[PDB]
């Protein structure tokens, strides 16, 4: 998911986004 | 804005930046 | 108090793994 | 919510707790 | 609002690689 | 400044950028 | 509460919200 | 110590509470 | 000023090794 | 103490060294 | 004053405590 | 440079006094 992605890999603050409500 | 690599706090930090008042959820994987 | 990148600092170190939301609408 | 039980008023680790998923 | 160490971590965030300046007496 | 702007006021990630090299 | 993988200064934040006005000592080995 | 232990290994909040005055 | 985990954080900064304490009621 | 100082005034970095072990 | 490990947000910190409102330049190599 | 020598290796206070304005 979203946190494994960003810390054993990289992502977009747009990918983030995804998680706002 | 640029790509991020992010983990631990640093994420969370990252969430509460990027959706202000909107709050988010953190779900890791377990 | 906990406001802020604060409170969900707060929220990561007492939920971990189990994730938290932060809703501050709510 | 969160906000005010924590950030307004003041609460506990424990308080905390009822945030998790 | 973002302001002191809370305005530089966004910059950081933001920026990244890129690099930015925080000059506040600007 | 950036400190009148996102501080003082409210500045958007998108605002933010105008700090970066 | 969860268990805690703790690191430099966020270990340090941890103290800090786990024993608020009570304070505390950081004492790491030399 | 505990400084150690939460790093190299994991530890618990409780533990970390020993550290309070 | 230095307030909060901000102090802490910076407490961390300036000792390292040495380690510190943090004693507000002081 | 060091809230007085520190946060209630303000304090140099040097200022901090006197809380170090 | 001790060496430092710094890293990512880490160094932007320290950056932000050592130079208080005179500001800096964050500058890495690319 | 000073982000890379401070994360591979160590750096100092004093070199990082360097970058302020
Ligand atoms: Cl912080
Ligand atoms: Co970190
Ligand atoms: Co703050
Ligand atoms: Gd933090
Ligand atoms: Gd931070
Ligand atoms: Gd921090």
């Amino acid at each position: 998911g979203i946190v494994e992605q960003c810390c054993t890999s990289i992502c977009s603050l747009y990918q983030l986004e995804n998680y706002c409500n | 804005f640029v790509n991020q690599h992010l983990c631990g706090s640093h994420l969370v930090e990252a969430l509460y930046l990027v959706c202000g008042e909107r709050g988010f959820f953190y779900t890791p994987k377990t």
